[PDB]
């Protein structure tokens, strides 16, 4: 009943989907979930074949809502082509800056995501689910595991669900600081009670995964979404936005904005209708001089016409959107996302683990203006060289978004040198 | 050493509660913490124990996660984002209003053991910056007189 305090983030939907509860700021228990249709997705789920949900899932075009935009049926196909056990992975991690789409819904909707992960561990066959919460996420961890409970209690979870014969527990599992443990491997070391070190992929989660067997792992969002899918077909599902890019999408817009946020929008919205049709454009309305998708991109006021989609010219990402104005410096903001990835490198690879950190204590010289020549030659190789023998996502981006800026705004660099 | 039974009750909980006894040790170790204001060094060989894990195994994942702190107690740990929305709309604000309320920056333990400043990445509630915790509980800084009085309610 009562849980740690929760900052009341503002969220508004144009779908009604997603955020149709989660748009008030408070926990939705199971009586008020059920009296909105709750739990009969995963009845009709149940009277399903797992083969067939699956085949609905890939119909419906979902993509990964975590920032990689994988294709979930896709996904599904791989794990189940390898024999068992299955594990299922709710991966409730979130700590890319600017995002806090999530949460929202663990915190607000937590039933949505429990059905969510009961369908997706049914049509993978997986009897033994996961949800991997950050550490900083405390109030969200009782809220699920208080949640869970609910389920139990209604029969939604535990032996012989609703008479179908599938049985599943869902377990709760908390971070504690390492924004590395929400790269899939690495949680799944985490989850195995040891560091958050990501392995070598290939093998993929669902080859490989969880005490070695095929494994699923799919963000908060992307699993929200199962519910509905499952509950309109998958071709009333690929009505909503472009036949593309189908479906609901959370957009967490925050910085220079008037109204921060999390936005309910379909795909084909620009990045332009986010920040001024929707997020009520700037404070003191200021020129929009950047926007940062997370600490992943950095798309000039000169790129903001583009899609929210997963298109190779659209915004994609997880769909962040933190808003620079004029007098926001760039230089100030790049040390900031070089000061990230310093404190957020596992070290594994010697270029992540030296670039990383090399990076921020140069571009700290040059913002000081105590940098020498050789600090700014260091910087700019340092900076093009923390990709090499990578083995996850962050040191193949740790320079990607710096470069950018440095590509984008020549000019203001130019002052610091 | 050895645990009080009110901790050595909850932590049996988190040990039974995965399928694995191993997969808990984050789960016991934020338990060590809320107990004690901090992980005191003795606490991890009876851990180990109970995990049924060497030591030096619960050493590197005690000296992995940051939310874990070997070094200073604290009643209260006020975790300050440091992060690029938080930077943009006034962490320093937020910093100098705690310098000027509890005399300490961040890293530093207020002398009666209150309070400690920790300096965090990301928190994921950007909307609400410049975000703050104290303990579990997260608010949205507006002012020092604001906080001065959040401040108030931690006795
Ligand atoms: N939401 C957050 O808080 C957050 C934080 C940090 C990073 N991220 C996002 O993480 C993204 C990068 O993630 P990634 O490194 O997992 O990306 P990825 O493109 O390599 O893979 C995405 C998913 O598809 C699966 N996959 C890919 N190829 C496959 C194959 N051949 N067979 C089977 N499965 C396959 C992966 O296992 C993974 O589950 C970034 O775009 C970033 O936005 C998100
Ligand atoms: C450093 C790093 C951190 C990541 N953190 C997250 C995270 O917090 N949440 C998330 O869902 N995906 C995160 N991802 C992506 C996952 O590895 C993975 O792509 C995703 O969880 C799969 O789910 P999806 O297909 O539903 O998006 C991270 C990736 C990297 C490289
Ligand atoms: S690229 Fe960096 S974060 Fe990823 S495994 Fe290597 S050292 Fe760790
Ligand atoms: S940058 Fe501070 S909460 Fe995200
Ligand atoms: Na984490």
């Amino acid at each position: 009943r009562s849980y740690p305090a929760i900052p009341r983030i503002y969220a508004e939907t144009t779908l009604n989907m997603l955020l149709k509860r989660a748009k008030k700021p408070r926990v939705h228990s199971i009586d008020e979930y059920l009296k909105d249709g709750g739990y009969q997705a995963l009845e009709k789920a149940l009277n399903m074949s797992p083969e067939e949900i699956i085949d609905w899932v890939d119909k419906s075009t979902l993509r990964g809502r975590g920032g990689a935009g994988f294709p979930t049926g896709k996904k599904w196909k791989f794990a189940v082509q390898n024999p068992g056990p299955r594990y299922f992975i709710c991966n409730a991690d979130e700590s890319e800056p600017g995002t806090f789409k999530d949460r929202i819904i663990i915190e607000r909707d937590p039933h949505l995501l429990i059905e969510g992960i009961i369908i997706s561990s049914y049509a993978i066959g997986a009897n033994e689910a996961y949800i991997y919460i950050r550490g900083e996420y405390p109030a969200g961890y009782y809220i699920l595991r208080d949640a869970i409970e609910e389920a139990k209690k209604k029969g939604f979870l535990g032996k012989n669900i609703l008479g179908s014969g599938f049985d599943l527990e869902i377990y709760v599992a908390r971070g504690a600081g390492a924004y590395i443990c929400g790269e899939e491997t690495a949680l799944i070391e985490s989850l195995e009670g040891k560091r958050g070190h990501p392995r070598l992929k290939p093998p993929y989660p669902v080859q490989k995964g969880l005490w070695g067997k095929p494994t699923v792992v799919n963000n908060v969002e992307t699993i929200a979404n199962v519910p509905f899918i499952i509950s309109m077909g998958w071709e009333e599902y690929r009505y909503i936005g472009p036949s593309d890019y189908a479906g609901p999408k959370l957009f967490p817009v925050s910085g220079k904005v008037k109204k921060p946020g999390v936005y309910e929008l379909p795909m084909n919205t620009t990045l332009r209708e986010v920040i001024f049709k929707y997020a009520g454009g700037t404070l003191g309305n200021k020129k929009v001089k950047a926007v940062f998708s997370g600490a992943l991109d950095c798309f000039s006021s000169e790129e903001l016409d583009i899609p929210m989609d997963y298109s190779p010219l659209g915004f994609g990402g997880t769909g962040t959107v933190i808003v620079l104005t004029e007098e926001d410096d760039i230089v100030e903001a790049a040390l900031k996302i070089a000061e990230f990835y310093e404190h957020e490198t596992c070290g594994q690879c010697t270029p992540c683990r030296v670039g990383c950190y090399e990076q921020a204590n140069l571009l700290e010289k040059i913002y000081k203006g105590e940098a020498t020549e050789q600090d700014w030659e260091g910087f700019d190789f340092v900076n093009r060289n923390i990709q090499p023998t990578s083995i996850c996502g962050l040191g193949a981006v740790a320079g990607r978004l710096i470069r950018q800026t440095l590509e984008k705004f020549p000019e203001e660099w130019e002052k610091y040198r | 050493f050895e645990f009080p039974e009110e901790l050595k009750t909850k932590l049996q909980e988190h040990i039974n509660y995965f399928p694995k006894k191993r997969q808990a040790i984050l789960l016991c170790l934020h338990e060590i913490q809320n107990y004690y204001g901090y992980i005191p060094p003795e606490s991890l060989k009876p851990l180990a124990d109970m995990l049924e894990l060497p030591l030096n195994h619960v050493e590197g994942v005690v000296a992995f996660y940051d939310m874990f702190d070997r070094e200073d107690k604290a009643k209260y740990r006020i975790r300050v984002c440091v992060s690029i929305v938080c930077h943009l709309m006034g962490t320093n604000k937020l910093l100098k209003a705690l310098e000027n309320i509890l005399g300490i920056k961040p890293g530093e333990v207020t002398p009666d053991g209150k309070f400690k400043i920790v300096p965090v990445q990301c928190l994921g509630a950007c909307s609400e910056a410049p975000v703050f915790m104290v303990n579990d509980d997260e608010y949205k800084f507006e002012s020092e007189v604001q906080l001065n009085e959040i401040l108030s309610r931690y006795t």
